[PDB]
């Protein structure tokens, strides 16, 4: 949808909006064909040599017209193979198949034809639902996932000049209840809900408003409509069964911000940053939870969140891992070394280690707290034990004319 | 596409197999119930919503929906129970309180719950007609105690709604049930009841009550009996009129027969010398009887019971008899204008209708009225008329028509000036009804004469300004008489075109326009809704609380009438408005009125010019999905006609500059068009310039200017004569008869004297200098009054 | 303006639509004349800004009341609540630059100086 296309970079001139839309439509068509590949190979392996028409239908619903033609030819269906060879680029052929279907229905010959075969002719004619003379409804989309259903709308139901937004709108009408027909397409559920047999019992209109859509449909809507709601798109429930998994939602928000989408409310941005930082804190990647919090636009909220996380997770014990995390914060994240030392001073106070507290207050540039701690609690013990070098290390550094 | 039971059940089974808990299955139950209801599977809908209610007991929508399912099954008590529960959970559902009251009254009126629910509904919807009906049903069950409360309820509802036909009928029936016939009569005689005369059930009830009263008092010579007999003849006439419009031919025959017998019964009591109010009403009602008889004959021809040819002459005799009935001679008795002015208004309405129908039925035949009098104004013609109307049901002696003298009929063709006066009288009874106005406008249009819409609109809307300075405003309070005039001109034109397209296969003897009672709706429901909104707002007759909705209707379609952005008008409508306004404005002697009409004419020409450019480019004109005025493709402007319309627009611009007193700019503009109409306007300008110079003692310089003006006038008049001699078809484009051009040319020759006939200076060789600067016809933008006093307007209207 | 609009509509045989427009024009005229009287009653100094003697405003207000008749004195529709729609487009008072005479003849100037 948004990435660099090699075909658009090969032109020295600014590519016309029509050429951009055509190459984007081809890239999206290739994406749809690749998403169906694993499932079509499974389906074709199951149908065997006896159900060659169902295997031909499966290849057509993946855009693999050449392999559908070869399978039909190998199975001895030379008439179907000839028909399929003519489908690449002729609108006239689609109209002739549509006339042929109408004539079979008028003559009541359609009832003697296998349903799977009529379904192939319906697909090739660009008719999504066909009513046979026997009052049987042949639905092309009935056995398709929402991705193959959308692909059939893009390849067979629309002209080769049609935009991604036109294909999406036609697919949306296909699963909505309308005065002109029964819904014939599946609703675009997330993949963890695709196998949930949600029995759509007799009241479907009130249930679709509660059913989360796949993140891919939300992205296709955002591409078609620049003002589409980002709150639904960035909800974890569009991707995962776990409502606490903010991994994809947070990274999508960073990419959408890089694409100049800015219409996400500051409150929802704050929720995404806080939820993903809390997920990383629980996994023990709290140094990366700081990185996530550093994306917060508001300086005071950002600063408060970073210091709060440092105060919780900063360890006073020098392990090679703790020092690697500190080096990551200071050198890669550019976090002030002062704040890391302040957090270590607060932790040393909790642990009762007044020596380490004084050392980290000194390194943290907290001169007044350091001086009060040294004078009240370290000076008397150092004088009584004659440890003058120890008291001189703190008081010597504090004695600098800029600190005094 | 209705989902099949099997599709819904597969969807429900899949949605139930995917649910992790019994609670989650039941939470989807409301959606399943709605799907089963859309499939008419009410038992499965009930099970699905009951399974939802057992998990979500506090959802008002589920209890409401369960009540609807029980109501469809006819289980009223369970429905009322579910609706009560929904109303308890959400009291904002005022509609449910009314539905509970209706259902309880339907189940058992003697239920003490019914009074509570009806009174609770009455507090939520004060003055609802449905609550009045429920209270009527309750009180009708309570005997004598119910009677007094029902009387008080009816008086309260009549105070809130005096024009409700149903409540007025119920009051009369309640007087009749208590043998209070005198009060039923007194209630029918109330002057506020004149508004109910448009309803057939009311007029039939009034007729019934008055007949019963007159029967009960037979033998008492009371002044009240003459008054009730007068109002009975009026109410019978209304029943005939309403039956002619709203019922079939057979019911119209029976209504006219009852009116015939009523007139016959009164004829013996009316001696021809008595100037009594009953005698005046009897002769007025005789005229209405014949007008309605002629209308019934044309109705029988319209239903294909009889051929048009056989009923035209008999119907024309009936309209002749109706037209010739003398108007009631008003003695202005100082003090009670409400009774006698009404019979005069009826007489004007009869004379207008009958006179226009005589002109329609004659098809322009000069001797038509004479042929009808000779053929049918005799006892044999009466016997033929009686047979057409009543077949063998009435004898010549048992009929008013058979006993009436029709032999004394004058050979009087309706005069157009008298008809225009009668039309102004008829407008008072119809109160600005759009059907009446459109019908009159069509009658004048079939005569090729402009309807006097300005006079009609000033009578209907006496407080509306003639023009507005804010044509770009769409505010309803900015409406002017010119907006209403162009609306009526377009309605009349669109009605005329619609009658032509429907008449291309009609009998040559069929009247071009039918009488109002039997005439189809001449306008669209949108044109009705706009006119009724304007009328209700301006006359302050709008119902309380409706005024915001009425303003929105007006504001939308006022943009169309003013030809604002995206107006969606057909060009032919703009041409008709500009022409209608040009002709009306030119015929007015008032400078201010001429300027307003010419200013508005020029406004529509300026809006039409860009559409003529589209037609010249062979581009299609945008048509609205629901237009205020229908587009008629038989009147689409042809590319050949575009030049003549551009020249007509230029003439209208030059005429406005002339009316503004910019005489020199107008001369230059007329000289540019080079058409007979422009030469005629140039001749008139130079004649007026010569008459302004004509004072009995001119200086030699003013004598040369006078002679130059007369020579220029002679020049342009000669060009008109020379063009007319080449093409006699030009007589149709001339604003005046060609005789007036010759008379003016001969007067100008007499004033020039014989001594100048041999020196024509080459009238066109010396003005070949001034190149192309687009003359911007600027209307002044509103720059603040700076009074500079030094040009007295030189233009007095002599 | 509204008085002249009413006088242009005043012909002796008006359609019901033209009778409503006539009454609306007279009600608008009465409204503006009343506003002048109400402002004069608050500030008598306004008599110096008026183009006419205040007596002529009262005479015109009383003639307009006589033409409306006594039957409408009790129903004031809120004279200013319904024209709160059209945003700011600078009304360019353009004088016409001299574009060459194209004669389109179809609007007779409606304004005769009576």
């Amino acid at each position: 949808l948004w990435g660099q296309l090699k075909e658009l970079e090969a032109s020295l001139d600014e590519p016309n909006e029509y050429v951009r839309n055509l190459e984007r439509r081809k890239a999206f068509s290739h994406w749809l064909a690749h998403t169906a590949e694993e499932r079509i190979e499974e389906e074709v392996s199951l149908y065997g040599p006896e159900r060659h028409v169902e295997a031909v239908f499966s290849f057509l619903t993946g855009g693999r017209i050449s392999d559908a033609c070869r399978l039909a030819q190998k199975s001895g269906d030379h008439r179907l193979s000839l028909l399929l060879s003519q489908m690449v680029g002729s609108q006239e052929m689609r109209e002739l198949i549509s006339l042929q279907l109408v004539d079979w229905n008028k003559l009541q010959v359609d009832h003697y034809i296998q349903e799977e075969r009529l379904r192939v002719f319906c697909l090739l004619s660009g008719t999504p639902v066909w009513r046979s003379s026997d009052n049987r409804s042949i639905n092309v989309c009935s056995q398709l996932d929402w991705k193959r259903t959308l692909a059939v709308h893009l390849w067979y139901m629309l002209p080769p000049t049609a935009t991604i937004a036109q294909a999406l709108r036609l697919y949306e009408r296909a699963f909505q209840e309308h005065e002109e027909g029964e819904p014939y397409a599946c609703y675009p559920l997330p993949p963890y809900l695709e196998d949930c047999s949600i029995s759509l019992g007799d009241e479907p209109s009130a249930k679709f408003s509660s059913l989360q859509r796949d993140v891919c449909v939300h992205l296709l809507k955002l591409y078609s409509e620049r003002q589409y709601d980002l709150c639904q798109l960035l909800d974890p429930s569009s991707v995962t069964p776990d409502p606490l998994d903010y991994r994809l939602s947070w990274h999508l928000w960073m990419v959408l911000q890089a694409l100049n989408y800015t219409h996400l409310s500051e409150h929802r941005q704050g929720t995404l940053h806080a939820s993903y930082a809390a997920q990383l804190e629980n996994v023990g990647l709290w140094e990366w939870a700081i990185f996530v919090l550093l994306h917060i636009p508001h300086p005071h909220i950002r600063e408060a969140g970073v210091r709060e996380l440092l105060n919780r997770q900063c360890v006073v014990r020098e392990s090679p891992e703790s020092l690697a995390k500190e080096n990551f914060l200071i050198h890669r994240l550019c976090v002030p070394a002062q704040w890391v030392h302040e957090a270590k001073a607060i932790r040393s106070r909790r642990d009762g280690d007044r020596h380490k507290e004084a050392l980290y207050l000194l390194k943290g540039h907290q001169w007044n707290p350091c001086h009060k701690l040294v004078t009240r609690h370290l000076a008397a013990d150092a004088v009584i034990n004659e440890n003058y070098r120890y008291l001189q290390s703190f008081l010597g550094e504090l004695s600098n004319p800029e600190h005094c | 596409m209705r989902r099949s039971k099997a599709e819904i059940q597969r969807y429900v089974e899949n949605a139930q197999n995917s649910a992790s808990s019994p609670r989650e299955k039941s939470m989807k139950g409301f959606l399943f119930a709605r799907l089963y209801y859309e499939a008419k599977e009410y038992e499965l809908a009930k099970r699905s919503v009951s399974s939802y209610i057992s998990v979500q007991e506090r959802d008002p929508k589920a209890h409401r929906f369960l009540g609807q399912l029980f109501e469809i099954e006819g289980n009223v008590e369970k429905a009322v129970g579910c609706y009560k529960r929904s109303l308890e959970l959400n009291p904002t559902q005022k509609d449910l309180t009314l539905r509970i009251a209706e259902l309880i009254c339907t189940l058992n009126i003697k239920d003490g719950r019914a009074e509570y629910w009806v009174e609770r509904a009455s507090k939520l919807f004060p003055g609802s007609p449905e609550i009045y009906r429920l209270k009527e049903q309750l009180l009708s069950s309570q005997g004598e105690a119910g009677w007094n409360q029902l009387f008080d309820l009816i008086q309260a509802e009549l105070f809130a709604r005096p024009n409700d036909v149903y409540v007025n009928l119920k009051l009369v029936d309640l007087f009749l049930s208590n043998q209070r016939l005198e009060e039923a009569v007194l209630h029918c005689l109330k002057p506020e009841r004149r508004a109910l005369r448009t309803d057939i059930e009311w007029c039939s009830c009034v007729v019934r009550v008055f007949k019963e009263y007159l029967a009960s008092k037979q033998g008492q010579k009371n002044t009240n009996m003459r008054m009730i007999t007068k109002e009975l003849l009026l109410a019978q006439c209304d029943v005939v009129f309403l039956t002619l419009s709203k019922k079939d031919v057979q019911k119209s025959k029976e209504a006219l027969e009852r009116f015939d017998q009523a007139l016959l019964s009164v004829k013996q009591s009316v001696s021809g010398t008595d100037a009594s109010d009953l005698s005046v009403t009897f002769y007025e009602m005789r005229g209405h009887y014949y007008m309605h008889a002629g209308t019934l004959l044309l109705k029988m021809a319209q239903s294909c019971e009889v051929q048009w040819k056989a009923l035209i002459e008999p119907a024309a005799l009936c309209y002749l008899l109706a037209y010739q009935v003398p108007k009631p001679k008003s003695k202005p008795v100082k003090g009670d204008d409400n009774g006698q002015g009404f019979l005069e208004e009826l007489a004007f309405d009869r004379q207008s209708k009958s006179g226009h129908l005589l002109l329609t039925l004659s098809h322009g035949k000069q001797n038509f009225i004479s042929e009808i009098i000779e053929t049918f104004a005799n006892q044999c013609g009466q016997s033929i008329l009686l047979k057409f109307l009543f077949e063998d049901n009435l004898s010549m002696q048992d009929s008013f028509m058979g006993s009436d003298d029709i032999s004394y009929v004058e050979n009087r063709v309706p005069d157009l000036s008298e008809l225009s006066q009668h039309d102004n009288g008829s407008l008072r009874i119809h109160n600005g009804d759009l059907q009446h106005l459109t019908w009159l406008g069509l009658q004048w249009h079939f005569l090729s004469t402009l309807p006097p819409l300005r006079k009609w609109l000033k009578q209907i809307f006496p407080r509306v300004p003639q023009e507005t300075s804010r044509l770009e405003s769409n505010i309803p309070e900015s409406i002017c008489l010119l907006d209403l005039e162009v609306f009526l001109l377009a309605v009349v034109q669109t009605s005329y075109l619609q009658l032509q397209d429907n008449n291309t296969t009609a009998d040559p003897n069929r009247p071009r326009c039918l009488p109002l009672p039997i005439c189809k709706q001449l306008f669209t429901d949108r044109q009705r809704s706009w006119w009724d909104a304007v009328y209700s707002l301006i006359t302050k007759k709008a119902l309380p609380g409706t005024s915001a909705k009425l303003r929105s209707v007006i504001q939308h379609d006022l943009t169309t009438l003013r030809a604002q952005e995206k107006h969606g008008l057909q060009p032919a409508v703009l041409v008709n408005w500009a022409r209608g306004l040009h002709k009306t404005g030119y015929s007015l002697n008032s400078f201010y009125d001429q300027k307003e009409y010419m200013g508005r004419c020029v406004h529509y020409w300026k809006k039409l010019l860009p559409l003529l450019d589209l037609v010249k480019q062979k581009k299609s004109i945008p048509e609205p999905v629901d237009p205020l005025f229908k587009h008629f493709h038989n009147k689409d402007i042809k590319v050949s006609e575009v030049k003549d319309l551009e020249d007509e627009a230029c003439i209208a611009f030059a005429t406005l500059d002339l009316v503004d007193g910019k005489t020199e700019d107008a001369i230059i503009a007329f000289e540019s068009v080079k058409n007979v109409v422009a030469y005629w306007n140039l001749a008139l300008i130079y004649q007026r310039k010569a008459e302004e110079i004509e004072n009995d003692c001119l200086p030699a310089e003013e004598q040369e200017e006078f002679q130059e003006c007369l020579l220029k006038c002679k020049g342009f008049l000669k060009m008109i004569c020379d063009e007319y001699s080449a093409y006699p078809s030009i007589a149709t484009s001339l604003p005046v008869p060609v005789e007036t051009v010759f008379e003016m040319l001969d007067s100008v020759k007499q004033s020039l004297g014989e001594a100048m006939d041999d020196h024509s200076p080459a009238f066109m060789e010396n003005h070949s200098v001034l190149t192309t600067s687009a003359i911007k016809h600027s209307t002044p933008s509103p720059t603040k009054l700076t009074i500079s006093p030094s040009k007295s307007a030189r233009f007095s209207p002599k």
